[PDB]
């Protein structure tokens, strides 16, 4: 089993950091990937980026590369930053854990196959506003 | 946000626009408004986690097939959006969760 919990401040003023930490209990960082995934009320779901082992920030290309994360084994945790929040950018945020899969329709040596990612464990995420006042 | 009705007691049936293009493996994910969503199918063949055996998917067997997810049985609980992730051969890796459906109920 495990446990994941979140923790954000909520109320940021637009043009600064946006920091929000994901922390993890009953299991440590041996191979459990991490992925975030935002969320704003009148649109689906985005996702943002994923982060394992390998120190690779893969990003979104439609987000202009705008967030970092990062994951210290020490505290066991990981937190992620935007920078330059826009006050449109009120969304619900979601730390997750991904799986990683092979899908082989050919023959191996050659390098026909492909791989993907599933989401089994969520969290409940926080909500944060972004505002002038 | 295409909206599709089912009474009680019948079998639902959802199937997502996109059409893959190859080998296909997909993803059904069911989020319920204010809780996170639920796995229900990960590899388009089995369920990945224990779950009533009411939602089945079709399996990867002579390329021509659509995707679509059926329940049978529904209650009045299986009220939420329904993501179809789509992963197939010839598109690279796929960002876009795509258009989720909204399921309502009668009665
Ligand atoms: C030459 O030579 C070569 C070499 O030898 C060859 O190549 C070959 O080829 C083939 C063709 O295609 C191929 O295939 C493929 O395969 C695969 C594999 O897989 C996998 O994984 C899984 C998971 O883990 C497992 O389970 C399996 O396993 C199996 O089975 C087998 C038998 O078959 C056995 O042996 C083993 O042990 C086991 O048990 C594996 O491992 C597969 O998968 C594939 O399949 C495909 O496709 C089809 C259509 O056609 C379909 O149907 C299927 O399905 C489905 O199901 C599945 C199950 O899993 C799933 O997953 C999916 O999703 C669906 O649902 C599939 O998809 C195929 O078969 C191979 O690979 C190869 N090999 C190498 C080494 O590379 C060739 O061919 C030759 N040529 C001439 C002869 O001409
Ligand atoms: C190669 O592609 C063709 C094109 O679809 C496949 O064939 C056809 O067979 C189907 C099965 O009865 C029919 O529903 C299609 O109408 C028919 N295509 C046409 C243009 O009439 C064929 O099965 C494929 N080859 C393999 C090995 O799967």
């Amino acid at each position: 089993q495990v446990q994941l919990q979140e923790s954000g401040p909520g109320l940021v003023k637009p043009s600064e950091t946006l920091s929000v930490t994901c922390s993890v209990s009953g299991d440590s960082m041996n191979n459990y990937y991490w992925t975030w995934i935002r969320q704003s009320p009148g649109k689906g779901l985005e996702w943002i980026g994923y982060i394992s082992d390998r120190e690779s920030a893969t990003y979104n290309p439609s987000l202009n590369s705008r967030v970092v994360i990062s994951r210290d084994t020490s505290k066991n945790q990981l937190s992620l930053k935007l920078n330059s929040v826009t006050p449109a950018d009120t969304a619900v945020y979601y730390c997750a854990t991904a799986r990683r899969g092979q899908r082989i329709y050919g023959v191996v040596s050659f390098g026909e196959f492909f791989y993907y990612y599933s989401m089994d464990v969520w969290g409940k995420g926080t909500t944060v506003t972004v505002s002038s006042a | 946000v295409r909206p599709l009705s089912v009474a009680l007691g019948e079998t639902a049936r959802i199937s997502c626009g996109r059409q893959a293009l190859g080998s296909r493996a997909v993803q059904w994910y069911q989020h319920r408004p204010g809780q996170a969503p639920i796995l229900l199918i990960y590899n388009n063949q089995d369920r990945p986690s224990g779950i009533p055996e009411r939602f089945s998917g079709t399996p990867d067997i002579n390329f021509g097939t659509r995707a679509t997810l059926t329940i049978s049985g529904v209650e009045a609980g299986d009220e939420a959006d329904y993501y179809c992730h789509m992963w197939d051969s010839r598109s690279g890796f796929s960002w876009s969760f795509g258009g989720a459906t909204r399921l309502t109920v009668l009665g």
